[PDB]
């Protein structure tokens, strides 16, 4: 029955294979994006008010139903036909579904002349939709039919098709909603402030914050504050409760305070009501809520009415908008002077805003939602403004041509086509970074880009602590990937079992704890919550209890039965303080864990046993979670969790440690991402080295997807030979690393050989290098389209004519068609022609627009594909194939952080060799070890070499106890080699043995995308810029370097000063003025008639020549329009 | 000493405010709402613990002795029920800066007992 | 003073259509107002008008030199994105005198 | 730098109408230790008491 230790290898892997073959790894994009098509467009659509319009008669134009069809493109003929993704990517159409809504229109005039007129199906706009979610036409296809619609199998999905550009939703870190946190700001007038971002369960509005503060001491005492929303000044707590109706002192204390022998509490609120007693009724409350307000009536009974709505609308939307729920608002407001005041009296801890349990990532689902909310409402207003300027005539109008689409499908797809996430004209206001360009570069960077999480913080902020490592990451985010540049702890990226809850409707947990002995917050006594158990639900009081752990049991078993709670609600039991939190929402990143009995876990051998047969007996991972042996716990609810990292942590010791363990780790490697896991013995580097391998894995070569045939990319790298590692992980069977990897086994040597591996560089094997070893091909595509935008000029693709073009330059065209197309097959070089475009005039009547190669490529066409873009007029793209052998100066990594560049490369008789004639593909210098500490390198070069011996596939899984470097060397010599992997080597020039027994074996090694064709540039007299006569920016223009104000200083303490007049002078911009000698503005000069006079000063012959930089001339200029006379004097 | 609790009128339920009768040299309690006054029993008006010598067993509840993530121990029995297990665990509150003093509570039920070595 | 066209070039795109500088567009708004006020003080206009028309004159002339008024707004153009005004030409780092000179 | 805060354990107000009879059982020695010889002007007091 009992899992015993020797089968726990195997059958905790067996149950995370499940998990994997049940989930995968984009299943929180997947599962985000269906919950918003599924219920948050309806929800949008219903939740919008119906637009009663009339001059008489009436229309109300209610809302009721939506439809999304699949994704169709339709043509010019019109006939209809189902969209393919590929073929989204190659015509750059965008992967949409239309979006329909059923539309009731009745007309009420006068007598009871009621009729409606329901048009079904009325076309909303359009929607972009996620590659295989549900609404995708690759949905529940298998492989062979995924390979019939040219699709990669392996290719997860999660991802949107918008202009044939492949766009990823970043989840958004945001601090989670309708929950209080006590924080307490060093320099601020408030000692404490608890904020509340409250938000109502079906969003129709932004997150209203609602804080209530202590004022720092120093009139008597403290005093307590509440910042309503939409009121600019501080008012306080006694006057918002009497505001609500609760005008006796008496009141409002037992509404903050539940426990009347507490003279603490009692003294520490007295402040507030001796500042408030001047205002002791609800009228008076309410005008001085208004006054305060920052639109003051002078009449005080709109100031009443507008604080009523204030304090009923914008005041704890999640605890109520309607009428008569002032209890309930009370109540929580005095839960929320009750927390701060907790925290001043330090009987709670101040809330951590690094904590996860206190955040939520706001996926492609939610996010989507935002802006459907946003486009909606536009789309309703513009509605209204058409239907009302017809019926001010006192006539009928069409919906259908009211509606005009293009709102919510070119805002949609504006959004995700350039990531500034918000309205268009809002382009300053609008958060950009969301919706991000996938990255193709290999399949580890599409994974981890799909798995991606970004915290705004602002990468200009310099405070560490967003930026640290908390420790509630643990096993939902990877410890290890995170860019090393200037977004080092913001950009994060999900732990492999991590999941994103999707989020669930509170109502049958709210309707169970009515049923069940939980009382209502209304029906109570507040002389009841000393004793009794708070329960909130999404962050709402709703009740209280008396016996909280029973219910803490029930609801534990109501969710392991997968009864009406679902699997993703949190339930968190607070024990010191009586709050049992219970949340539904989504954004709550959580991970599976293995339940634990008495001492035991619930996972036995049956199940195990269940899952082995995975693929007969339909015995899945989620019959593991209805058994109840499997729970997700999210962040918050990990802090009541008492975990056991392994099953030997419920053997019982000599001394135990906790013996009331409640859940367990189904493998601590979990912790770690997509780019994490696959380091081989990452708990042998140090994690700065594992932190830059999973940076690095995302530049290494291989083959990025298998489709990549078919797809036009604007740039690919595919590897000639990828191998799968000898020495692997048991997560990379889950990532496709094997049928997809990343780079190739090489016999390194660790070794000094002639100096040119020295500081982070590499000696490769010419001979290697000959064989294939990591060559790679470099595909680059280039698009151009013929426009006919008019009459006035109008573009075609057609082999250019020197008699006819006027912008043709020197090169010739010979390699084009009559179509003005290059065939595949020809070989181009740097300059060349690919696409022969022309563009008619207003050298006569048409002028070459051609399209030439990205200078200095040299490459062979591919391919050529042409068609019709949306708009329809002829569109080409060429795909163009550079091999790529590796050279010196091309960057390779192993998968240890140990990177560097090729310094040189010997063939096979240089190299040194073994007494069996093995010579090392690449060598690097024994330096890069010490200082990084890079063991894990060394370790997986000696299982390599054993796997390589036993024709194995070598287990580096980061935490086994079953593998250590002892049995690795054992089992090392027992195949005839030194057990540490040393060899004796002979020098490759001379012959003879080197003294020092060298270090070699095979080990994984990367091809990265950094090659120094793509980066070697050089300028001598090149184009310049428009405005500023400077070298222009880039090697693509051809541009020149920067010299900065960091050489210029660095070439003033060399005391060079002609060659920094050079540089900054006679290598940039030089330039001519002529000054007026009384004046000093430059004056007009004219060389061909040799007449120079100033305006100014109406003279001609006092004018002198001044050899200055074009930019200062500029700069001169540009004050000038400031009205600034800078006056250049000569004497 | 012992501090001093808000004590409420007995007609408008608002805060009693302190106020002296020279009449006949009284503490008095009164409200500055209603017209209400009350004869005082403790004779003390405020006061301040600036030492916050608190006795944290009152902070601590008895249902902590549920929390699976507390230490349990079997060398401190309780001497008001004779259970030998219990949890323990430090002050972890603000204003204790000598916090590493353990506190002890009962795990057997309805027993709930607290104590300090 | 309105600045030459080295200034403010019209960089012609890849077609025919020739697109002006940020200074030009702005230059082009202030020689509107400053015409529709000599218009407006030439025949008949009420006092009001004359001053809502030179406040507009003066934002246009201030977002000319300096954008990043506080609590004004913002000087803008096609797209939704701010003019670039003359001290943002060579207010730090990118512009002028650190960037070009 | 040390305020009466730092050396102090507790302060309280409380109504003493009569030094002679002190609210509090303690402090009934010295006060009539120090009140038996008049120090200072007996009728300048006030019933508040500040311990
Ligand atoms: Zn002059
Ligand atoms: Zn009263
Ligand atoms: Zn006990």
């Amino acid at each position: 029955d009992e899992i015993t230790p020797d089968l726990w290898q195997e059958a905790c892997w067996i149950v995370i294979s499940s998990y994997f073959d049940e989930k995968g790894l984009v299943r929180q994009q997947l599962d985000s994006f269906d919950e918003f098509i599924q219920m948050s467009v309806q929800r949008i659509v219903e939740d919008a008010p119906p637009i009663d319009l009339q001059a008489p008669p009436r229309y109300l134009l209610k809302f009721e139903q939506i439809y999304l069809s699949k994704p169709t493109h339709w043509e010019r003929d019109g006939a209809p036909s189902p969209m393919m993704p590929n073929e989204a990517r190659l015509r750059n159409l965008t992967y949409s579904a239309p979006l329909y809504v059923d539309i009731t229109k009745t007309v009420i005039k006068e007598g009871e002349e009621q009729l409606q007129t329901q048009h079904q199906k009325t076309f909303i706009g359009k929607i972009p939709i996620m590659l295989r979610s549900t609404y995708c036409l690759l949905n529940g296809l298998t492989d062979r039919d995924l390979c019939e619609l040219n699709e990669c199998p392996l290719d997860p999905g999660g991802y949107f098709i918008i202009n044939g550009s492949e766009k990823v939703l970043i989840a958004q870190e945001k601090m989670a909603t309708n929950t209080v946190y006590v924080f307490a700001k060093k320099d601020s007038k408030y000692a404490y402030t608890g904020e509340c971002r409250s938000c109502l369960e079906n969003s129709s509005r932004p997150t209203s914050t609602i804080w209530v503060s202590m004022l720092a001491r120093g009139a008597i005492g403290q005093r307590i504050v509440a910042t309503l929303p939409y009121i600019k000044q501080e008012v306080p707590i006694i006057i918002v409760f009497r505001a609500l109706g609760f005008v006796s002192d008496r009141d409002i204390l037992e509404h903050i305070i539940y426990d009347f022998e507490d003279p603490e509490m009692m003294e520490m609120v007295k402040p507030s009501l001796d500042e408030a007693f001047v205002i002791q009724e609800q009228n008076v409350a309410l005008n001085f809520i208004g006054s305060r307000g920052a639109k003051p009536g002078v009449t005080k009974e709109k100031r009443i009415k507008y604080a009523k709505e204030v304090l009923q609308k914008e005041m704890l939307p999640h605890v109520g908008v309607s009428d008569f729920c002032e209890t309930k608002k009370a109540y929580f407001l005095g839960y929320m002077v009750h927390r701060l005041l907790l925290a001043a009296l330090g009987r709670r801890e101040l809330d951590d805003r690094d904590h996860y349990g206190n955040k939520r990532l706001d996926l492609a689902g939610p996010l989507l939602a935002f802006l459907f909310r946003g486009m909606f409402k536009n789309l309703l207003k513009e509605v209204r403004i058409y239907a009302q300027k017809f019926i001010d005539r006192g006539k009928d109008f069409n919906l259908e041509l009211a509606i005009k689409t293009r709102i919510i499908s070119d805002g949609l797809k504006y959004s995700l086509a350039t990531g500034n996430w918000g309205d268009q004209k809002k382009a300053h206001q609008a958060r950009a970074g969301v919706s991000q360009v996938l990255n193709r570069l290999t399949f580890a960077s599409t994974l981890s880009h799909l798995r991606r999480l970004n915290s705004p913080i602002g990468r200009d902020g310099k405070l560490a602590k967003p930026r640290q490592l908390h420790n509630t990451l643990w096993g939902m985010v990877c410890p290890a990937e995170t860019p090393e540049g200037h977004a080092v702890g913001l950009v994060k990226n999900l732990a492999l079992m991590a999941y994103i809850s999707v989020g669930s409707q509170p109502s049958p947990i709210l309707e169970f704890l009515e049923e069940w002995s939980m009382e209502n917050l209304e029906e109570i006594s507040p002389a009841a919550i000393a004793d009794a158990t708070k329960i909130f639900v999404n962050g709402c009081w709703v009740g209280i209890h008396k016996d909280p752990e029973q219910l803490m049991n029930t609801l534990r078993k109501l969710r392991r039965q997968m009864d009406i709670i679902v699997s993703e609600v949190s339930m968190i039991r607070d024990i010191r303080e009586r709050e049992i939190r219970i949340y539904t929402d989504a954004g709550r990143i959580c991970r599976p864990l293995l339940i634990v009995e008495k001492q035991k876990l619930l996972l036995k051998k049956r199940h195990i046993d269940q899952l082995k047969e995975r693929e007969y007996n339909n015995y899945s991972w989620q019959d593991l979670v209805a058994s109840g042996v499997v729970e997700y716990i999210d962040t918050l609810e990990e802090e009541t969790v008492m975990l056991a990292m392994t099953p030997d942590d419920l053997q019982e010791k000599e001394v135990a440690y906790c013996s009331t363990y409640t859940h367990c780790e189904i493998h601590p490697s979990m912790i770690l991402g997509v780019c994490a896991s696959i380091i081989p013995f990452p708990d042998h580097n140090q994690s700065p080295r594992n932190t830059y391998q999973s940076a690095m894995g995302k530049q290494a070569m291989g083959v990025y997807i298998t489709n990549f045939h078919v797809r036009m990319d604007t740039l690919a790298h595919v590897l000639y030979y990828p191998q799968k590692p000898l020495v692997t992980t048991r997560s990379m069977e889950y990532l496709r690393f094997r049928e997809l990897p990343a780079g190739i086994n090489s016999i390194v040597a660790i070794a000094s050989y002639t100096g040119y591996n020295q500081e982070d560089s590499v000696i490769m094997n010419r001979s290697a290098v000959d064989r294939g070893f990591f060559r790679s091909v470099f595909y680059r595509s280039y698009k151009e389209q013929e426009s006919k935008k008019g009459f006035d000029q109008e573009e075609v693709f057609e082999k250019p004519t020197r008699e006819t073009c006027q912008g043709m330059r020197h090169a010739i065209y010979d390699k084009l068609d009559d179509d003005g197309l290059i065939a595949p097959g020809v070989r181009v070089s740097g300059d060349d022609v690919i696409i022969g475009k022309t563009v008619t005039l207003p050298r006569y009547t048409k002028r070459d627009c051609s399209t030439f190669l990205r200078t200095s490529e040299t490459g062979i066409v591919d391919q050529v594909m042409v068609t019709l873009n949306q708009e329809g007029y002829k569109f080409c793209k060429i795909r163009v194939r550079s091999v790529r052998i590796p050279q010196i100066g091309d960057k390779f990594a192993s998968r240890h952080g140990q990177k560097g560049t090729c310094g040189i490369q010997y063939r096979q008789e240089d190299m040194p060799f073994t007494c069996e004639g093995i010579t090392p593909d690449i060598i690097i210098n024994p330096h890069a070890i010490p200082s990084r500490m890079t063991i894990g390198h060394l370790i997986e070069c000696l299982q390599g070499k054993v796997s390589a011996n036993k024709g194995e596939i070598g287990d580096a899984t980061p935490f086994n106890d079953a593998v250590n470097v002892q049995k690795i060397s054992n089992l090392l010599s027992d195949y005839g080699y030194h057990l540490r992997g040393n060899e004796v080597l002979y020098n490759g020039f001379t012959g003879r043995k080197i003294t020092s027994q060298i270090f070699i074996g095979p080990t994984y090694y990367q091809r990265l995308k950094h090659m120094v064709d793509d980066k070697i540039h050089s300028r001598a007299r090149g184009p310049i810029q428009i405005l500023n006569r400077q070298p222009m920016e880039g090697r693509s223009r051809d541009g020149g370097l920067r010299f900065g104000e960091m050489e210029r200083d660095c070439q003033i303490a060399h005391g060079a000063a002609q060659f920094l007049r050079e540089r900054l002078f006679e290598a940039s911009d030089p330039y001519q003025v002529h000054v007026c000698n009384l004046c000093g503005i430059m004056a007009i000069a004219n060389t061909r008639t040799h007449t120079y006079e100033c305006r100014g000063c109406r003279n001609k012959t006092q004018i002198s020549l001044v050899r200055m930089p074009y930019a200062c001339k500029l700069l001169f200029q540009e004050l000038m329009s400031m009205s600034i006379a800078p006056r250049m004097m000569s004497v | 000493p012992g501090f001093v609790g808000i004590r409420f009128c007995q007609e408008c339920n608002n805060m009693l405010y302190p106020k002296e009768d020279k009449e006949n040299r009284i503490l008095l309690y009164a409200c500055r709402n209603c017209d209400y006054q009350q004869e005082a029993d403790n004779s003390c008006i405020y006061v301040n613990k600036i030492t916050h010598e608190v006795d944290e067993l009152t902070q601590i509840i008895a249902d902590v002795s549920q929390d699976p993530t507390l230490p349990r121990t079997e060398d401190h029995p309780c001497q008001k029920c004779g259970h030998k297990e219990a949890v323990f665990f430090q002050s972890h509150s603000a204003r204790a800066e000598d916090a590493m003093r353990l506190y002890y509570v009962c795990t057997a039920p309805h027993c709930g007992h607290r104590w300090t070595e | 003073p309105v600045p030459p066209l080295s200034v403010r070039p019209a960089v012609v795109m890849q077609g025919s259509a020739r697109n002006q500088d940020d200074l030009t567009h702005k230059l082009a708004d202030i020689v509107k107002i400053n015409n529709q006020l000599r218009r407006n003080e030439q025949n008949g206009a009420a006092a009001h008008v004359i001053a809502e028309d030179v406040k507009l004159l003066q934002f246009h002339v201030a977002t000319m030199v300096d954008n990043e008024l506080p609590g004004l707004p913002r000087a803008m153009q096609k797209s939704g994105r701010p003019l670039k005004s003359l001290k943002q030409r060579l207010k730090g780092k990118e512009g002028r005198v650190r960037g070009n000179l | 730098h040390t305020t009466l805060r730092k050396v102090t354990a507790n302060t309280a107000i409380y109504y003493d109408p009569n030094p002679q009879s002190t609210v509090v059982a303690e402090d009934q020695e010295w006060v009539n230790v120090y009140y038996e010889m008049p120090d200072f002007d007996v009728a300048r007091i006030s019933p508040w008491l500040l311990r």
